[PDB]
Parts: structure tokens; sequence; C-alpha cells
RNA sequence: UACGCCGACGGCGUUGGCUGCUCGUUCUAGCCCGACAGUGUUGCGUCUUGCUGGCGGUAGUGGGUUCGUGGCGGCUAGCGUACGUCGGUGUGAAAGUCGACG
RNA sequence: GCCUAACUUCUCGCUCAUGAGACCCCAUAAAAGGUGUUGGUUGAUAUUGACAGCAAUCAACUAGCCCUGAAAAUGGAUGGCGCUUAAGCGAGAGACCUAUACUCC
RNA sequence: UUUGCUUCCCGGUGUCGGGAGGCAUCUCUAUCUCGUGGCAACACGAGAGCUUAUGCCCUAUGUAUGGCCUUGGCGUCGUAGUGAUUCUGCGACGCUUGCCAACGCCAGAUCACUCUGGUUCAAUGUCGGGGCGCUAAAUCACUUGCAUACGACUUGG
């Protein structure tokens, strides 16, 4: 019923707290509510944090208990966990969110047109295909 | 002493309106005049309907959008004195001036490649939508 | 959810409406009546029925 | 005939009058409570400080007012927000007058000026 | 904050007190609430600590005149509007213009039968440990005297006839519209340019 | 024009509220190097790879903690007027409008 | 949490009670008990395979919460509603609310 | 209610308040979505922070002329369906409604903001005109006795 797990090496992505957004290894667990991570190739120091804080991602990498930074670096690296999740609908979501905060009041006039305009179209064709 | 603009403040801004019979207007920022300290503003009259006229920067947002402004020569005889207030009549000096004003920023907008999105983004109030609160919204 | 009358009521049957029958016009059911011989009436007592 | 980009929606933020400042036997009718739409942080609700406010009203008596065509019903109170009010997003505001408390549930309007974006 | 509209909530799983002090706290500042299915409600604790505090209060009665005495209702939505009524001052006109501001039914009326409903996560009973009983306000009613729980009943299941009904309509409607999107790509592929860039699609 | 009765926006004075950077100070590391001891250990056994512990080094890199008779900012409130820019109203009536009480 | 201005805010535990508990004076509870659950103390046996049946276990204690001991007369009181990874019990953290008190005008 | 009056529309005119639009499955929480095979149970493949109500629709100058694209909304009417009385589907007919040349061309201004969306919306009362349209009852006093302190109750002309 579960698949993804608390596990040495999972990669899990900080959800609230100091480093939201980010993505770290877990590296060593200490109780059931605190987990040692260290995302050396993301911005994240090597840290413990409570597992209210943390989602757990698809990717597992081959840790070992307690992997130093410089280990945990290289399987980062050799994993290409940034370029693969950047390729999760988990990923694409955040970013369109990025620039969806950033939207000036000439680009929210743009988009309004745009949507509009394409809106009317897809209904013209959805009225064509509603007919038959 | 003069009212000291703020950083956003630079000719060619667009400004959006945000009290009285113009509110919610996109105009375009020209020059903060001497005197009084307000604003020398004027959404191209042709547009928006917006004359040349002033405005306390207190009842403006500043947007990042900027039209090249380099090319407008604003008369001499345009000043706080030429706005000092007197059943108002546009006299017909003011069209003049408007039209002469209005010209080159007119030109300015067409010659860009979104004078499509321009023309119309001027030509449009800004409104409070659903789900939009200014404290999120960047201008 | 709906009430349906026979078409030819009783006097006695419409006194009950009244309290002074003798004095009125006894117009009730007067109308209702009517709607048993209509071509609208008639529809309509059938779709009280369904 | 259509004049040329008329209005197309509000210009201001929508509010509601909770109350007065107060303890739990006390009230000061000097400092209003405002909740705003959309507001749910201190961080969120110093924004607004310092924006003017305004509560309208409807009366008996009609008034021109000068840059009026019409005789109106309605009546103004102005005021303006001072300052974030507890954590979840609640501002405090100083009115001309203290507001009326006939004004509880009713709408306030936060004005966009006077602006330093 | 005002809502423009009344609140229309569902209030299957939702815990009574939590439910009923966020619907106060929504009446007091000024907005209209209808509450739906009042019978699914559910309160945290065996079935028996529920049901022997209603019969407690069931036994505070005027002993003069039980008619003048406390009004013990039986119906689930006025189980849910005495909740409520308990977290207002009631006594004043405050409370009580608050008070009359909400609606609590059984089962979802015809007028709401066609109108989305929201929930409040932060009083939903998944916030109670799994290996936690609880009661359902339905059931507590039917126990203490409530007459329509075989009413209410069909009716529900009725409606949820029709939704499915809806339901299966709606998704054929929704598959023919992502189908229209796909065909009209080439007309709208210069408007899904800009709406890609500025991040909606 | 000035002046009264009111408002708005700026400036200044006073008391503030919230919020950032940046230097330094105290006490201290880690990273990195060396040997020793141990082991929640990978791959194929005084093996190897890991990992931990004190101990000895610090060149380089380098964060925590502490606060300064420190430096540079951003938003904003009440009160008063080094004071400005402006609006509503009022100079026979009257009506309206404005102001104050209520 | 709502009455009620201020978080259903953050961290770790404990507790299920067929009306649990819930904050100085303060508005009662004891001797004595529980193989409910959670921690500890001591003494033993156990891989030369510990107890049960034809891989840890046994025994005695101890103290947190819960339970029994716990009966009164108009209907009734953690203030009320209600609350069960709490809105209870204990240790803590940020912020926030509020006096005729403090600072300033 | 043979003048009185219901209802719809056009106008006056009183009183009153609010203060920026729309959105339908359920069940389940120690699993869910899609596709396929399945009567079913279930099975296989691909996914799954889940932030699609943290969303999606709507979102504005007036002719003309030319090129498109013919959709969406509103109202009436007629059927059919919906029962927890209103709400839906289908038409038919009207009034509109999109984009490009293109801000090309004409109009738009109240001097800097103070209640206008720069005539904001709703609820009703009343007085006038019209369009269809209808032409009642209680009560008192007598009377009855199954009723009754008085009212009330039960009967009849």
């Amino acid at each position: 019923v579960f698949n993804r797990v608390v596990q040495i090496g999972r990669v899990v992505f900080i959800a609230s707290g100091k480093d939201q957004g980010k993505l770290a290894a877990i590296v060593n667990v200490i109780d059931g509510n605190r987990v040692q991570i260290d995302g050396p190739s993301s911005d994240v120091t090597r840290t413990v944090r409570n597992l209210k804080d943390l989602q757990l991602t698809k990717f597992v990498l081959k840790l070992r208990v307690g992997q130093r930074t410089k280990g945990v670096k290289a399987a980062f690296d050799a994993a290409k966990v940034t370029e693969n999740f950047q390729k999760t609908q988990w990923a694409k979501k955040i970013a369109q969110r990025a620039i969806r905060a950033k939207l000036t009041d000439f680009e929210r006039y743009k988009l309004m047109k745009a949507k509009q305009m394409r809106n009317r179209i897809v209904r013209v064709e959805l009225a064509k295909l509603k007919k038959a | 002493k003069t009212v000291t603009l703020r950083k956003t403040l630079t000719p060619g801004t667009v400004l959006i309106v945000l009290a009285g019979r113009h509110k919610g207007k996109r105009v375009v920022f020209l020059k903060q005049l001497p005197q009084s300290g307000l604003l020398l503003v004027t959404g191209p009259h042709k547009i928006n309907g917006f004359p040349l006229r002033r405005i306390g920067q207190a009842f403006v947002i500043a947007t990042s959008l900027k039209v090249n402004v380099s090319g407008v020569k604003i008369p001499e005889h345009i000043n706080d004195e030429y706005f000092k207030r007197k059943e108002y009549t546009v006299s017909e000096q003011r069209k003049k001036d408007i039209k002469t004003v209005d010209a080159p920023i007119l030109a300015a907008i067409k010659k860009h490649p979104e004078h499509k999105f321009l023309f119309g983004y001027l030509g449009t109030r800004f409104s409070l939508g659903k789900n939009q609160y200014p404290h999120k919204m960047q201008f | 959810l709906t009430t349906i009358w026979a078409e030819h009521l009783s006097e006695e049957a419409r006194r009950r409406f009244y309290s002074n029958w003798a004095k009125s016009k006894k117009k009730a059911f007067t109308k209702y009546a009517k709607k048993w011989q209509d071509e609208d009436g008639k529809k309509l007592i059938e779709a009280d029925f369904a | 005939r259509r004049p040329s980009a008329p209005t197309t929606g509000r210009l201001y933020v929508k509010a509601i009058f909770t109350g007065f400042k107060r303890g739990l036997r006390t009230q000061s009718e000097h400092t209003s409570l405002l909740k705003l739409e959309g507001v749910f942080n201190k961080e969120d609700a110093g924004f607004y400080a310092g924006k003017r406010v305004v509560y309208l009203y409807k009366a008996h008596n009609k008034t021109l007012k000068t840059g009026h065509t019409v005789a109106t019903r309605t009546r103004a109170i102005w005021g303006k927000i001072t300052r974030p009010h507890g954590n979840a997003g609640a501002v405090r505001a100083k009115f001309h007058h203290n507001i009326p408390p006939s004004a509880l549930g009713k709408r306030i309007r936060v004005l966009l000026y006077p602006s330093n974006i | 904050g005002l809502s423009n509209r009344a609140i229309i909530i569902d209030g299957k799983n939702h815990l009574l007190g939590r439910l009923a002090s966020i619907v106060a706290k929504k009446l007091l500042q000024g907005d209209k609430v209808v509450v739906l299915r009042a019978e699914e409600i559910v309160i945290s604790g065996n079935f028996h600590r529920s049901k022997l505090k209603y019969m407690s209060f069931l036994r505070k009665r005027c002993n003069i005149n039980p008619a003048r005495g406390a009004f013990h209702y039986r119906a689930p939505g006025k189980i849910f509007w005495r909740t409520v009524r308990g977290m207002l001052p009631h006594k004043t006109n405050r409370g009580n213009e608050a008070l009359k501001n909400l609606r609590a039914y059984e089962g979802v009326p015809a007028k709401y039968q066609k109108t989305k409903s929201l929930h409040a996560p932060s009083a939903s009973r998944f916030r109670l440990q799994p290996r936690r009983k609880f009661c359902v306000v339905g059931r507590l009613s039917h126990e203490v005297g409530w007459q329509f729980q075989d009413v209410v009943a069909k009716l529900e299941a009725k409606r949820k006839v029709k939704g499915a009904a809806y339901f299966e309509q709606k998704k054929k409607m929704d598959k023919l519209a992502v189908q229209a999107k796909k065909n009209a790509a080439p007309k709208i592929a210069q408007y899904q340019k800009i709406i890609e860039a500025l991040g909606y699609n």
C-alpha cells in the first residue's frame, strides 16, 4: 500500500520551513520524527529536520549510513536527481507558480487576451464536435 | 522644496490612476513639474481619453512598463501655471498641446512590435479581479 | 401533494365550506366544476391523477 | 456613445468592520478592527498600513454634492489603516468619526492610495 | 472578507464542535451559512458517550412546566443548530441576528441539489487518530427520537443516482473538450505560446 | 486676492511600531591532513570501500554564538505646526452646499 | 477554538474513562486495589539455543496518566458550547491580545 | 365584492437597505487516476504532494468597407422531463455577441482625489393611464342544544 519509504538515500523535498522547495537526501534516521538530510548539490546544508516538513520523492540514492557530504554530492550528481525531478509534474507546477507569482500588469493583460481568444476558438471546435 | 520622486517613476513609465474619474486608467508619465511637484502625465488622449493634466504621485501605481518617451518635446508654456485652475470647456489651445505631445508618443507605440497589446493595454482600465490580492501582485 | 374533487359535489358537501350558506351566493366549486368539461381543465386533472 | 475605456471593476479591497479594540469588559471606540479579504498574516496586513478606507451608508435626506449631478442618499465616513492587529491578518483603523456600531459586518472599502509600491 | 453568496458546506465527515465554531465565527462576521447533510456530521468518542450525554441533556426539563424547560431537538439539523447557538451570544441582538443567518438541513434540499459545497479541512474527522471511535449524528438522532432517518436515506439514494448519471455525462463532455483542444491546436498555437510563456497552460 | 469653517497630499518637530543588509568583537568549530581505536558497513576477512571516536595539525577554506559609546537602508502610525501645494463652502436674499452640535 | 480582543501557531511525549480531564485562594476526598498502558529499579535464566505447544524470557518492586473504592433529594453546571495525534495532562518555543500601571504628548 | 378588484406593461412618487460576476457526482483516508481485460471479485501496464477552489470560465471605444469564424449569451413561446416546485433538455422565433486591416478614421477632457460604476443595485408602498380578466364572503341579531360563567362551540333561514 506504501511505495515510498523513509530510507537512507531517499530523496526528500522540503515542503515547509527554512529551505523550502529544495531537494535533499536522507543520510540518517534519528527517531520516528527526525531525519538527518544533506542536499550538497541543491544548496541545503547537512541538518536534522522533522519529517512533518518533508515529502518523499520517487528517487532513492545508493548511499551508506551517515554518508558524508562528499559522498552525497557524488551520488546526487551521478544520478542526476535534479534533472530527473525537473521532468516531473511535481516540479513543473512549482516552476509554473514561480513564473505566475512574478507577472507584471502588462503580462497579465496579455495573458487575459490570449486566454480568452484560445477559449473562444476551443469552444467553436467543441460545438463542432458536439454536433457530430 | 520640491517633493522627492519615487525611484520607480522615470519618464515613459506607465502608471495606474487610483482616484478620480479616471481611476483605473493606464497613463504615461512625462515629467515631474518643478513648482508643485505633481506629475505631468498623459495617457494618450486618443487611446483612453485621458487628457494632458497633472496628478500627485500618491494616487498612482508605477508599473514596470516603459514607452519610448525620448521623442516628445514638451512646449515651454506647459508648466504648473498652465494647469492652474481658472463650467469647464476645453480651450482650443489645450487641444493643440495634446496633439503636439501625443504625436511622438503614439508613433513610438506603433513602432513597438507589441503595438497591438500596447494600444489595447492603454485603452483598458485596471481592476481587481477574483482572487487578486494587491499584496501579492507585482505591478 | 394534490387534491382532485368529483365533478358534481352535493349541496350538503359544499355547505361545509360556509357559515352562511343560505345568505350566500353558493359559488363554491362553481368554476372547478367547469374544469372537468374543458380541454385545459381535463389536462390539469389528468396531470394531478398522474 | 461608449466612453472609450469605461470602468471594468473594483479599485478597492473588500473588508468588513469586525468590532472595536477591546479587552473583555472594556471597549475603545477610537480604534476599529477590520478584516480584509485575502489577508491572513501580519506580514500581508502590513502592506495596507497607511491606506485610506471608506464606509458608505445610506441616509434619509439626499445631498447634491458639488461634482455630482444627481442627489444621492449615500454618505461616507473616511479613515485610514494604522497597523496590523494580531497574527491572522486583521488590521487596526482610525476613522474621522468613530465608526458606528451599526457597521458591524458591513462593507468597508480599502482604497489603494496613498500608494507606495 | 465577506462572501457575496451564502456559504454552502457539506457537513459529512466533519467534527461537530469544530465545524460549529467555524460556522459561528462566520455568522458573527456577517456571512450566511447553509449546512447540508447534517446527519453525516461526526462526534468523536464511542457512541455510548454521545448517547448518554444526550440522555442527560433530555433529563434537563423544568419541574414546574416542561413546556418552558429546555427544548430538546432530535433532528440532526437542529442538533447542529443548537451546537452553533451555544457558541454565540444568542441572548443579545448581535447573537440573535447572527443565528438567524444559519440554515442546517438533513440531506440536500432541491434548492442546493445543483451547487458545489465546501469543506473545512481543519474540522475534518480525519485529524483524529485512526484507532479512535466516533459517532454519527444521524444514528444519535435516530436513537434519541428522530423519525425521518429512512425517508432521508431514500431521498439521498435517489439524489446520488441522479448525480452519478450527471457525472457520467460530464465525463463524456470533458473528454470531448480535451479532443476539441487537440483539434484546435493549429489555430490556437499562436495564443498557446503566450499562455505557456506566462505559465498558465 | 486675502480671511473664516472644514478636508487631502507633501515638509519639519516629537514619541514611535514593523522590517532588512553590512562590518567588526567574544567563545568556538567543521571542511581538509596524519596516526591510532572501533564498527548500524559496500564489493570481492591483520582485505577493501565506508562510517564513527577521541588525539595531533590549519596553510587554505570556513560556518555557528555574542554583542557593539558600530555603518547603510525600506514601509508606516499618533500628536503639533522651520511651513508648503491644493480642493470644497461662505460676503443681499432665499434655496442649495458647507461646518458644528445632536 | 467560539462566546471573547489575541494562533484551530510550532516541538516532544502521556491519556480512552457506558458523561475522562481541564489552572493560587477555591469551592472536598482517603485507607486499600487493577495482568489498562507507559517509563524506571533490582535479581535471575537465555544462543554449551531462555518461557509456551504437543529469540529474549521470568520474578519482585517502583511511579506517571486511566480505572475501582466514589450514595441525595426542583433540572444543571471545567463559566457555557463543545473538545479526544485535544480545545485534556507535563515539559518547552515563536508571536500575539489586554489595565485607571509604565514612557511620551 | 357591478362599482369594486387580481394580474401584466408604461409612467410618476414615497419609504427603505446593501455595496463588484458564474461554477452540482459519489464512496473512501493503511490508497487513488487512466488504459485494457473482466459478470464479478479482481488482474496487467503507465503514472500519482495530491498546490485543478492554492482552480477554471468572464473580463469593455462607434460607425462604415473588406476578409474570416459562425459560436456564446439573454428573452418569449411550445413541447418532454424533473416533486425534497422549482429547475432542466430539446427545439422555434427575436435582441445581441468574436477576430484581422486597425487606434485607420470620428468622439472623449469637468483643471490633482474626497458617496457615484462618475445616473450603482435591490425591496417594497401609493397615485395615474392602459391590456387581458372576475363579479365574493364573514359578522351582528334571531334560531338550534350534542355546548356554555361571559366569550366560545354545534345547527337553520
